[PDB]
């Protein structure tokens, strides 16, 4: 149907050299965990 | 029986067997929710 | 004893750059199988 | 007939950019030379 096919490739290309050179400054993705939603989650509920 | 030098890519989990996941490793692997489809993604660390 | 550490960080780049290059164009590493040689050395042997 | 030719043209530019950083890395492409072949050719006439 849309033509766009290739450009579907060309998004995950530059993704690979995102995740790439991220990786070299150490920034840091996936860095989300339990902190700070359930200590209010725990103090909502109280 | 192989210890990871590296951390593995993600991969998508279910929410009851990602928190299993983390009662092996905990130091070593890694789980979080995912908003929108409410399952958990599991990345295992270095020296799992 | 050698300042060149970070070279060698410099040389790692480039090569995942290649990898990943190397794959688009599809040009196939680690195609080595069995079909010359021994059949080379079965020859050689009889 | 197939809109694809601007796709030919995004195939050359990775190829530059995997050739030049191949000859970084040192990896040395066209190294066949006569060795192997002729010498089994020379036994399998033998």
């Amino acid at each position: 149907s849309a033509a766009l096919g290739e450009f579907a490739e060309k998004v995950t290309g530059p993704d690979g050299v995102l995740a790439s050179a991220a990786r070299l400054v150490l920034n840091q993705l996936g860095l989300s965990d339990v902190v700070t939603t359930p200590e209010a989650a725990t103090d909502a509920e109280l | 029986s192989v210890f990871l030098d590296k951390d593995f890519t993600f991969v998508v989990s279910s929410e009851a067997d990602a928190r299993a996941f983390v009662q092996f490793d905990p130091e070593h692997t890694v789980a979080r929710p995912l908003p929108d489809s409410s399952d958990w993604e599991v990345t295992r660390k270095a020296g799992t």
